[PDB]
RNA sequence: AGUGGAGCCUGCGGCUUAAUUUGACUCAACACGGGAAACCUCACCCGGCCCGGACACGGACAGGAUUGACAGAUUGAUAGCUCUUUCUCGAUUCCGUGGGUGGUGGUGCAUGGCCGUUGUUGGUGGAGCGAUUUGUCUGGUUAAUUCCGAUAACGAACGACUCUGGCAUGCUAUUCUUAGAGGGACAAGUGGCGUUCAGCCACCCGAGAUUGAGCUAACAGGUCUGUGAUGCCCUUAGAUGUCCGGGGCUGCACGCGCGCUACACUGACUGGCUCAGCGUGUCCUACGCCGGCAGGCGCGGGUAACCCGUUGAACCCCAUUCGUGAUGGGGAUCGGGGAUUGCAAUUAUUCCCC
């Protein structure tokens, strides 16, 4: 007969653990998304992983919906990883600058800066 | 013991008497009140005090539900609520048993009253994301068989529609986790329909409310389509028992056929599920619409302004339409298809041979009348198209020959003796399906020659001497003939006559001297089949010859075919003495021989 | 069957790297012995310099082990030196052979007088030092042979040095220090700069930068 | 609770003996050799019959070499392995002389046969010329290099293998020939059987749902008696020679130790009372008779949850006598009888009664 190998199983396990959202019911869309997610050099075991993720998502979809719910922090860790504010924190209106730093900027031809404020050491 | 006993009373003592007792309520008087006492006791036996017999208790509730649900429904809602409450435990080891018990209750009941007992809390807009009763949808999917379809309409259409709308609304809203969960939930809700289509009781009145809905769901909802197709298929397979139901299905078939044809013929999709649905849905429709669609499909095929993909799709539709037509349409389709058997395109020839297989597949009906009407022309055409048959087209064609050998008359020996070498060459064809068909077809000629004479053994001897010269020619066709004899030795075991088999075995040893690996492998398979099949008392006369023949084979073919020789030595050592084979083999094989002993030592 | 792990091993397994000197050109670490067995192969000869037993002191007691000093050499070209201690003498020998293959270095051969024919001796007098042992190699005229103690004689014959004068200093009685010192000197043959190598070096592409399109595939 | 103190018994030393057969000496020496030895079981002792190789040489034998043997007389033994009786047996020979000549020899060395599966320290990396070190650890935890974690260390031990074909009117110098690359097949889909999860079957589509190449050898996994014209030492100095009769293994001043019975009044004697379980049996016994009692006789069951056997147990309980002393406690050691076991009980086998 035929039996699945351990490498395809563990790679498919990592793939379902990471990006459950992108996978779908059709087989070749699973194949192409698995192709573009990770680095797999050879075609055959990539197709094996595609078949195995298709099988396990058919198995998971039949399973009562709660496994899918507990996959909630993955996206928050992702949205946190890629969070930016609306206004840049480096875009400050007035920045305090040492007199020696001001001399360095004057000697380096940026003497016409407008956002600078020279604070003398008191 | 107590569980088996209580199950025996529930199965034999109370189960046949549901019709006499009738429905029980909380205010029963006679034996119905005793059935209420039955359920009260078996529900009281579910509490925390037991906590170890829960497998047995849940089995008892399961058999109680499947015995008495339909007429004990007003009282068991409290125990259904308790069973739903028990699954909310942190660590419940009896989840499968509880699911089986709730499924048995649903199977005896139907989803409506048990949803009145334990409601689904996925009704539209929820606050949290941890649905506590999400197992009810798999339970309903796996265990609804005998309820009404109108409940499915009036409950599962608007709520699933709102869940789909909410999922897509959240899909443009950025949240992609809740949308996926709601899409999975609504797809799970749409998988209940094959369960609802199992044995409906009002499908003569409720199918009118689902025809346009199922049409639009199979038209512009791809994610449901397979299940949708399965639903209709499931319905047919166990729902056209009555006549008004089948009349309603045909009355809506007159609308569903163009839609399914357009979905199958579109370019790119689950084409094979649509094809199976079309096949069954043509087997349950009136023949005049079959003739009209067959004429339209023949017009579409014969049109030269059609693409190759469109031509192949309409040929698949022709394949589906072929076994369900009348005699005139089948004859006209055969007359149109007959010149296509010599086409150089392998796909067109494959579809034509599939048409010929499908029209000959029906044992009764207009296909059988067409077969007895055109047997001579079919034989002449199939013998004429033998030379120019492509390699994939071998796979259906043999089956078509199968479908014309099973009802073949006595004066047809020339056709068989002309088809035989093609059948052997197909026993060594590339396709495994073609090989299976050729093996089954050789078996079919074996049965067909058991009807042309009074004595079976001489008829099989004639059948063998019709295939004996094939052991003489080219190397690949000699290996073909050895594989054919290897297959033939397995079913008609004693009917050849062992001595004749022995002669064949001796000839195999000569072909065991060949340099080619395929011939040696086929000889080893024949030797294995002969050791399995023919008697040890006649083996003992012929052990020495075959074991000497395998003894002086080579080094290379001994090393390559080590597992087949290992199995042959195992079978010989099991069937005879280890020591006789030990002396009469050459040196090196001794080592392999001794290994078999620990199998006989340590399989015990 | 050899399945390489390093990028260098994968390039050597294919027909991308033609000679071992390319690996010497870019000073790359050789981590697989099959590269040496691929390029030099049957030309390599190996002499066991010394097998000696030790009693390694463990908490169960003193257990006997064998330490092998093995010099391997492509004649007219390359040498390596390896030391391995193991339980069995054959295990120690094969480990020392592997370790000496990993440490194969090329040696420079020059001329004593006029430059007619193939180079035979060292180009200049070179010195290798290991643990108070000093080994000095002096160019010799053709036909003299290796005038040395037996251990550097073995290494210098395996180097393809036809003839050389030798001067050793220190505790020569310890064999490992002596072999490592003469190995150090015959490596310093290419560590040395002469007026021959005064022209500016044109820089070619490294094997990792030249066959990167092949290396992304595997 | 005792042991060590006492009587008896057993073990080891020692002492005796013809022999008191034997390995082990503070756990693993000490009721271990199933070893509770009257014949065997014995390894010991005292005596007595018997014969103990091939080859070479010299004799006898067919004018019997030698084998077999009934009765009787002998020695400690029914010794035709001697005499009276010498009757048969047809070469299957036995009488001396010899010889590093030895063979049913002893022991060592070398290597192989019978069975299958395919806390220690390495491997790689870092440090040191090297012995070495790191891994194998601050802390907490654990029986523990265990676990959490830190961390120049990371990993470990004690035909389901690898490659690969069918079809490309696609890219490359390209639909008919090329040879590089890119596709395509993944059990993908369907229906059943299935712990509803591993898997199995069949089928549609598809060129392909499996067509070809490569992989006796290794073992420390177990364990055991074959090959050498093998080395030595022995061979009427039998590597325990067979058999026969009788002894001994028990002998006893003494040390070191396991045990049983006791020194009594919380007890000894006599009568009555009432309760088990693990196990056994073709020798376990039921019943009746003769018996003071050990035991005999005639009868049945049980090859066994059936018959022994409701296992009818003893301590214990209730009454009688004794009354603080070598006592009626304690029973050794002796003197007589009787009965079984066994060829045989004298050096008491055992049991019973004064």
């Amino acid at each position: 007969g035929r039996v699945r190998t351990k490498t395809v199983k563990k790679a498919a396990r990592v793939i379902i653990e990471k990006y459950y959202t992108r996978l779908g019911n059709d087989f070749h869309t699973n194949k192409r998304v698995c192709e573009e997610i990770a680095i797999i050099p050879s075609k055959k075991l990539r197709n094996k992983i595609a078949g195995y993720v298709t099988h396990l998502m058919k198995r998971i979809q039949r399973g009562p919906v709660r496994g899918i719910s507990i996959k909630l922090q993955e996206e928050e860790r992702e949205r946190r990883d890629n969070y930016v504010p609306e206004v840049s924190a480096l875009d400050q209106e007035i920045i305090e600058v040492d007199p020696d730093t001001k001399e360095m900027l004057k000697l380096l031809d940026f003497g016409s800066l407008s956002n600078l404020q020279v604070t003398q050491p008191t | 013991a107590a569980t088996q006993s209580l199950k025996e009373i529930l199965k034999e003592c109370v189960a046949p008497h549901m019709a006499d007792i009738g429905s029980v309520t909380s205010s029963a008087s006679g034996p119905a009140q005793s059935v209420a006492k039955m359920f009260r006791a078996v529900e009281e036996g579910l509490t925390y005090k037991f906590h170890a017999a829960w497998s047995s208790v849940l089995q008892l509730l399961c058999v109680f539900f499947e015995a008495c649900g339909r007429q004990a429904h007003p009282v068991m809602r409290k125990c259904l609520q308790s069973l739903c409450d028990l699954r909310l435990s942190p660590h419940f080891p009896h989840t499968a048993a509880l699911d089986q018990a709730v499924g048995a209750a649903v199977t005896s009941m139907g989803p409506e009253v048990v949803l009145q007992a334990v409601p689904l809390e996925i009704d539209g807009s929820e606050e949290t994301l941890d649905f506590p009763r999400s197992w009810l949808l798999p339970v309903i999917r796996d265990h609804v068989q005998e309820t009404r379809l109108g409940f499915f309409t009036t409950y599962f259409l608007p709520l699933a529609n709102t869940l789909k709308s909410k999922a897509m609304d959240l899909a443009q809203a950025g949240s992609t986790v809740e949308s996926k969960i709601y899409d999975t939930l609504q797809w799970q809700m749409w998988t209940l329909l094959p369960g609802f289509c199992t044995r409906p009781t009002d499908v003569a009145i409720s199918f009118k409310g689902l025809a346009r809905t199922l049409g639009m769901a199979i038209s512009e909802r791809p994610d449901l389509r397979v299940t949708v197709c399965q639903a209709l298929r499931t319905l047919i397979t166990k729902g056209c028992q009555a006549e008004a139901d089948r009349a309603e299905v045909s009355r809506f078939a007159k609308n569903f056929l163009p839609i399914l044809f357009n979905l199958y013929g579109q370019p790119v999709a689950p084409r094979r599920a649509v094809l199976e649905t079309i096949r069954t849905y043509l087997t349950i429709t009136d023949t005049q619409l079959v003739n009209s669609l067959l004429e339209k499909a023949s017009e579409k095929v014969l049109d030269p302004a059609s693409s190759d993909f469109t031509r192949l799709s309409v040929l698949d539709l022709v394949v589906a339409l072929a076994p369900c037509a009348d005699e005139a349409a089948i004859s006209k389709l055969y007359s149109t298809i007959r010149p296509y058997l010599e086409s150089k395109a392998h796909g067109v020839q494959k579809k034509a041979y599939r048409v010929l297989e499908e029209v000959c597949a029906s044992p009764q009906g207009p296909g059988a009348l067409f077969v007895q009407s055109h047997l001579e022309d079919l034989k002449k055409t199939l013998l004429d198209s033998l030379r120019s048959t492509s390699s994939p087209a071998k796979r259906p064609r043999l089956k078509c020959l199968l479908h014309i050998v099973r009802k073949l008359s006595a004066e047809h020996k020339e056709f068989i003796t002309a088809l035989i070498p093609e059948v052997i060459l197909c026993t060594k064809e590339v396709s495994v399906g073609a090989r299976k068909n050729a093996f089954a077809l050789l078996v079919e000629m074996g049965h067909a020659f058991l009807r042309f004479g009074s004595n079976q053994e001489e008829a099989l001897q004639c059948y063998l001497v019709l295939i004996y010269p094939g052991l003489v020619g080219a190397v690949t066709m000699v290996s073909c003939s050895i594989l054919a004899l290897t297959h033939l030795l397995f079913e008609f075991k004693g009917l050849m006559g062992t001595s004749t088999v022995e002669q064949l075995l001796e000839n195999v040893c000569l072909l065991l001297a060949s340099r080619t690996r395929d011939v040696v492998k086929s000889a080893l398979g024949f030797i294995k089949v002969a050791v399995t099949v023919m008697d040890v008392a006649h083996l003992a006369k012929h052990v020495q010859l075959v074991m000497e023949a395998i003894g002086k084979l080579s080094d290379d073919m001994r090393r390559h075919f080590r597992m087949k020789l290992r199995n042959l030595f195992t079978k010989f050592i099991r069937k005879f003495g280890f020591e006789l084979v030990k002396r009469l083999l050459p040196e090196e094989y001794h080592r392999v021989l001794v290994n078999i002993r620990k199998a006989e030592a340590r399989a015990k | 069957e050899w399945m390489p792990v390093t990028k260098l091993g994968r390039l050597v397994k294919d027909m991308k790297i033609k000679s071992l000197e390319e690996i010497y050109l870019f000073s790359l670490p050789i981590k697989e012995s099959e590269i040496i067995d691929f390029f030099l192969g049957a030309s390599l000869k190996d002499e066991v310099l010394k097998i000696m037993p030790v009693q390694k002191q463990t908490r169960a007691g003193q257990r006997t082990r064998f330490k092998a000093f093995v010099a391997i050499g492509d004649y007219n070209g390359h040498v390596g030196l390896g030391v391995k201690c193991s339980k069995e003498v054959a295990t120690a020998i094969r480990g020392a052979i592997i370790l000496a293959k990993l440490s194969i270095v090329p040696v420079r051969r020059g001329y004593w007088g006029n430059k007619i024919g193939k180079p035979h001796t060292v180009p200049c007098k070179v010195t290798g030092r290991c643990g108070s042992v000093l080994v000095r190699l002096i160019p010799a005229p053709r036909g003299t042979g290796i005038v040395s103690a037996p251990v550097p004689k073995k290494l210098l014959m395996m180097a393809g040095i036809d003839d050389c004068y030798t001067s050793a200093r220190g505790c020569t009685a310890t064999l490992g220090n002596f072999a490592k010192a003469t190995f150090d000197a015959i490596s310093k043959t290419y560590s040395y700069l002469t007026p021959d190598l005064w022209k500016e070096t044109v820089f070619t592409k490294s094997p990792y930068q030249e066959f990167t399109d092949h290396l992304v595939k595997t």
